[PDB]
DNA sequence: GCATCCGTGAGTCGAGG
DNA sequence: TATAATGGGAGCTGTCACGGATGC
RNA sequence: CUCGA
């Protein structure tokens, strides 16, 4: 159908590669395509360069490394639960200084996980994403002392875990103190160690007002750098014998050692820019010609004194400014863990160099790779920033890759995160979305990269601006940091232009975030697009300018929770980003070059390109994502079709002809309905179910192991004791359910028998056995069954057996069986629906079609939304959408309405007039006049001031239609709703929060080891937690017996719960509870602390709650 | 007052610091067992060191 | 009689993994 | 069971309010 | 940890 697009703002540049923040970072860290000798001293190369040479054979040096090819492809890694990784080899050489002997070898170091094409990893079979971390950039900062107004603190910050934070302060007594590792000492001493004399310090710092006198200490200048050095070593290391070389080693390792102290390149740059100096390396000082040499200290002190005095050109630093906060991407983080592992490896190396034969040492003998592999594995498996990939839909993955976290290792510990870190800073503009952040405790701490934003090589976030010269806007685009941006007057992207010239004499601009009205002469730069302000998710909300930000946050976040439907549609009203999202998420298949489609199949598309080569594209079909949603590609071309470069070949999940399809376009009415849409609840039509709207495919994975035991081996088999043919019906010969079988709760998926624990049959068992004369079998039923509330159709089985090719399981495991079960989920009561404007609700009622409100032409609406959900939410976007939807419904067209560049009311009115002619002219042509009920509604509408009195019925109905309102008949009575109702098409998504996955109940079930209280969680068939507050509720009701029951029979009273169950199945009332087991646990644990806790009666005589069982 | 000093350290019942076999046949155990083992090792070594007339340091 | 260092709290449930 | 060997090596730290010994 | 209320 035709797509009309609104807006006049012409985007000069397209969005950058949306996953480049991952891909380019990791590529930079690995340098795999770079021949060894051409590699830069960055990433893992830099890690190697920091670790080696290893001295005190006497020397082990690093030459180069190489990465081999992955031993297994990605899909295979997903199957066998393997990590997708490449072998890492390092070329090392061992040299004995005296002998001159040189032994060289390439040593295997283990594997390193590889990033897939889409920016993610495969770790032990599961897709993971390394989330970027925001932190304070290294450098030299000056901040106001919160205690002493007029005084300031200098802070020298290096990279995380690459040196201590050093503080310089002017003490109340006038002396300038330095704090390192929580040790306050006079800076004069260190200055002396660096080799400064009173003369130099006087001529350098004398200008400031007497501050320099707090720096003057005769007892410090009366001693040479060595004595000062040892003095400092005593001041920093109490108890440690003040030997010379130990002092030198410690101070060098604290301030000068590049293998231990490291400002980033960013920290170095920032220090240089702030202090107006130049650094040789990235440390605070050097060790040159036997002595220490200053680099940063004197300039820092200079600046501190200058700022304290009031000398112009010196200012404090806003630490939340995005010129002072940077991003650590996957490459950097991984490189850090790699560096740690390498350090451990080096310690191991020196350790081995001390031992063993000293003449027969090879690099292979010295290097144990285990700690490195361990550090890497730990990073990719159990790091905070290494997260289970969200791939509910492609947009989920895309967004997950663009997330920024202030938490994590070296990051902010929560609850120590005040309003400042969580605030939207002015410099977030164009860099970090002001909308997309979590609700609740993570708010402001997890954020999202703005659509046009790019992290630069130093880690600072940059946003694009257009150059403006003499009121003329060039196509030259410059990416700036916030620091750079603060220098210019930057016009808004919606500034009126004739050609490339600014057409208004008053233009809206920013100067350091401050909105200001300026002349075109003053304009230096201009925004590229409104798009650049917001994340990808927020950029998908049409009419965003009409929604309050709090609900925009919700619609934005909820798009990622949308489930791929079997009949998914792109929205009737789009923002124009829906294609780039599909393309960049690598969901869909596109033509590599121009060519002709040779073969089209559900499984594969074969294309013949212009080169004459036949390229075959296999199609991923009914694959299971991390969240169990269906991943499949449908061919969208036919045999013999002529395709150009970049043309669509196959639609992925949530894709409709290359357009992002997160849900369904449905006809909605905005009205109350008998309380069924009370408080955000939603009413829907059964028609939606009838035509499989909001139907989604979900795949669950079940797994079972047969292992070796001390009592005999478990085995997968069909020969399960005491089961009928009815229960074994769908099991194959080997004891595994067949492909295509429908399984329900209780049904066996995989048969398994386990040898019984050494049974001492109770006399009852012996007598019963005698009565029935049947030998008790050696093995028992331990089969994998469908859990309660689950099931569906078996679609795949995987069997891995020990002693078979390519197969080696964990020790003791004989075999592993996996069964995949697919279900087709229809929308049901309790399922969560949402639109892009933050309107969300669960389906409360599914009405038969004859009960739905309907148009005069007999067309029933699909969804009934409550108007009460609008005023206090202030998300009018959804209304406008609906209006446009109405037009689109009758014109058979879709729209692209860009944010802040979207369709305006008048244009929508025009479209609604056009649509009205189709909606009514058809009627008048078919030979029908206006209806009586319509006349009644028109009378009411005249009373409501909605239509002008005097006009004909058609003119008034047209007025209403232009207001987006129509006459609606109650399906139950055939009488019209007394007022005209807003009706139109709306894009609504079904979210992952389905009631099928949430409903859970328990009578009795498994209990905990120590506490003997019910386990938690649906998977463990757990019980609900009756917490402190629920207890308080019962107490406040005075419901003493209910409460005691919760405390005892219902949880952790063993005799009590047993007797209660037996009494209930006998039809007797439940007995009086006794002592909860966790109180006995408490008593014993207090005894273990050597405390004697005694329960006494009223006569102060001990009462034994252990019933003699614990008293000798 | 002297009871604030320990001569005999109590030992919690084993079921409150279990050594249990999990699904796959592997073992899981409480930290209290490692703390207790540290204690017992150091105590026993102390008794042996006293028995063999070790120096003061 | 008054600044300094230390130890301790910082919502709930539920879900995933 | 015997060449001689003799003092470790971790360490990024963006909150807050109170009771306390203290200890300036 | 991430998600939900």
């Amino acid at each position: 159908m035709e797509i009309k697009r609104f807006g006049r703002i012409r985007e000069v540049i397209p969005l950058p590669p949306l996953t480049e923040i991952q891909v380019e970072s990791y590529r930079r860290a690995l340098q795999a395509d770079v021949p060894p000798e051409k590699r830069e001293n960055v990433g893992i190369q830099a890690a190697f360069r920091e670790t080696f040479p290893i001295e005190e054979g006497l020397v082990l040096d690093f030459l180069e490394y190489r990465l081999g090819e992955p031993p297994f492809p990605q899909d295979e890694c997903r199957e066998k639960d393997l990590t997708y990784q490449a072998p890492l080899y390092a070329r090392l050489q061992l040299i004995h200084k005296d002998t001159g002997l040189i032994k060289e070898d390439e040593v295997f170091l283990g594997h390193i996980p590889l990033m897939t094409e889409d920016g993610s990893f495969i770790i032990n079979g599961a897709d993971r994403v390394i989330v970027s971390q925001i932190h304070r950039s290294p450098g030299v900062y000056f901040t106001p002392d919160p205690a002493r107004p007029g005084r300031y603190i200098a802070s020298i910050i290096p990279l995380p875990k690459r040196g201590p934070w050093i503080d310089l302060e002017v003490e109340p007594n006038g002396v300038v103190s330095m704090k390192v590792n929580k040790r306050k000492f006079p800076l004069v001493l260190l200055l002396r160690v660096l080799g400064y004399d009173q003369e130099t310090l006087a001529r350098e710092l004398g200008a400031y007002g007497e501050l320099v006198q707090g720096l003057m200490d005769e007892s410090v200048f009366a001693m040479r750098p060595e004595e000062a050095l040892i003095r400092l070593f005593t001041l920093l290391r109490p108890g440690d014998p003040p030997k010379r070389d130990k002092a030198v080693a410690y101070v060098y390792g604290l301030i000068a050692d590049p293998r231990r102290y490291d400002l980033g390149e960013a920290g170095r740059y920032k220090a240089e820019e702030k202090l107006g100096i130049r650094l040789s390396g990235r440390t605070l000082a050097r060790f040159e010609d036997g002595e220490f040499k200053d680099e940063v200290f004197l300039p820092t002190l200079r600046y501190l004194f200058a700022l304290t005095a009031g000398v112009p050109g010196h200012e404090v630093d806003d630490i939340d400014h995005l010129g002072n906060r940077r991003i650590r991407t996957v490459g950097e983080l991984m490189t850090d863990q790699f560096r740690v592992g390498l350090a451990r490896l080096a310690r191991g190396v020196r350790e081995r160099m001390l031992m063993g034969s000293e003449d027969s040492l090879t690099p292979a003998k010295l290097v144990n790779s285990r700690p490195l592999e361990a550090a890497i594995r730990e990073f990719f498996s159990r790091s905070q920033l290494s997260q289970f990939k969200d791939e509910t839909n492609p947009l989920s993955s895309l967004r997950h890759k663009r997330r920024i976290s202030a938490l994590g290792p070296g990051g902010l510990t929560r609850e120590r995160a005040g309003f400042d870190v969580r605030d939207v800073h002015r410099t977030h503009y164009g860099r970090i979305c002001p909308v997309e952040t979590p609700e609740g405790a993570n708010i402001g701490l997890i954020t999202s990269l703005a659509a046009y934003a790019r992290v630069d090589e130093l880690g600072f976030i940059r946003t694009p601006y257009r150059r403006v010269v003499g009121g003329v806007v060039t196509d030259e685009v410059v990416y700036m940091t916030a620091t750079e941006e603060d220098r210019y007057t930057i016009a808004q992207a919606n500034t009126p232009l004739e050609g490339n010239r600014i057409a208004a004499e008053r233009v809206v601009a920013r100067r350091k975030g401050e909105p200001v009205i300026v002349s075109p002469e003053e304009v230096e730069f201009m925004d590229v697009s409104p798009k650049q302000v917001f994340s990808v998710n927020t950029n998908l909300i049409p009419f965003l300018e009409h929604d309050d930000a709090n609900r925009a946050l919700m619609g934005s976040n909820m798009q990622t929770q949308a489930v791929p439907l079997i009949r998914a549609q792109a929205p009737v009203v789009m923002t124009g980003l829906e294609e780039r999202v599909v393309r960049d998420s690598l969901a869909a298949l596109y033509a590599e070059e121009d060519g002709e489609v040779a073969k089209v199949d559900g499984n594969r598309i074969v294309v013949r390109y212009e080169d004459g080569r036949l390229v075959e594209y296999p199609l991923r079909r009914f694959y299971r994502s991390n969240q169990g949603t269906a991943l499949d590609q449908r061919p969208r071309v036919v045999v013999g079709q002529r395709v150009r470069k970049g043309d669509l070949l196959a639609d992925g999940p949530a894709s409709e002809n290359g357009f992002l399809a997160l849900g369904q376009n449905v006809l909605v009415a905005i009205m109350p309905f008998d309380g069924y849409n009370f408080e955000d609840a939603i009413v829907i039509s059964e028609e939606l179910l009838k035509r499989d709207f909001y139907t989604s495919i979900h795949i669950e994975r079940y797994e079972i192991e047969a292992r070796d035991t001390k009592l005999g081996p478990e085995r997968i088999t069909r020969d399960i004791p005491h089961l009928s043919e009815a229960a074994l019906r769908d099991l194959d010969e080997e004891g595994v359910v067949r492909i295509g079988a429908e399984v329900k709760p209780g049904d066996i998926l995989v048969g398994r028998t386990s040898f019984k624990g050494e049974s001492e049959p109770t006399p009852e068992e012996r007598l019963l056995r005698s009565i029935f004369g049947e030998k008790a079998r050696d093995v028992k039923d331990t089969s994998l069954r469908v859990p309660p509330g689950e099931g569906g159709i078996v679609v795949r089985t995987v069997r891995l057996r020990r002693g078979d090719p390519g197969v080696e399981l964990k020790p003791g495991v004989r075999e592993v069986v996996r069964v995949y079960v697919a279900q087709k989920r229809k929308l049901q009561v309790g399922d969560k629906l949402a639109n892009r404007h933050g309107n969300k609700g669960v389906v409360a009622k599914i009405l038969p079609v004859e009960d739905m409100p309907h148009l005069p032409d007999g067309t029933p609406v699909d969804v009934i939304l409550n108007p009460l959900g609008v005023p206090s939410r202030m998300n009018l976007g959804q209304i406008l959408e609906t209006h446009l939807g109405l037009a689109g419904y009758f014109l058979g067209q879709r729209y692209i309405s860009p944010i802040f560049d979207g369709a305006k009311e008048p244009e929508i009115k025009e479209l609604l007039a056009q649509a009205f002619e189709v909606y009514f002219g058809k009627r008048k042509g078919e030979g029908f006049g206006v209806d009586k009920r319509e006349v009644e509604v028109l009378r009411r509408a005249e009373k409501l001031g909605l239509v002008t009195p005097g006009k004909t019925p058609e003119e008034q109905l047209k007025e209403l239609f232009l207001q987006g309102k129509v006459v609606l008949y109650d399906g139950r009575t055939g009488e019209p709703i007394e007022g005209p109702i807003v009706v139109g098409q709306m894009f609504i998504m079904k979210l992952y929060h389905m009631v099928e996955d949430k409903m859970h109940a328990r009578s009795t079930g498994p209990y905990s080891l120590i506490t003997q209280q019910p386990l938690g969680g649906k998977a463990q068939f757990g019980g609900q937690r009756f917490g402190e507050m629920e207890v308080w509720a019962l107490e406040a009701y005075g419901a003493a017996h209910t409460l005691q029951e919760m405390l005892t029979l219902k949880s952790d009273d063993i005799e009590g719960r047993n007797a209660a169950y037996e009494a209930i199945i006998k039809g007797e009332d439940v007995p009086e509870p006794s002592v909860p087991e966790s109180f006995r646990v408490l008593v014993k644990e207090l005894q273990a602390l050597a405390l004697d806790v005694q329960t006494l009666d009223e006569k102060d005589n001990p009462v034994d709650i252990f019933e003699g069982l614990a008293s000798k | 007052p002297e009871w604030m000093i320990l001569e005999a350290v109590p030992v919690l019942p084993p079921d409150l610091r279990p050594m249990v076999q999990v699904d796959g046949g592997r073992f899981a155990t409480s930290d209290l067992n490692d703390l207790y083992r540290r204690l017992i090792n150091r105590n026993n070594r102390l008794k042996k060191l006293l028995a063999q007339g070790a120096p003061e340091i």
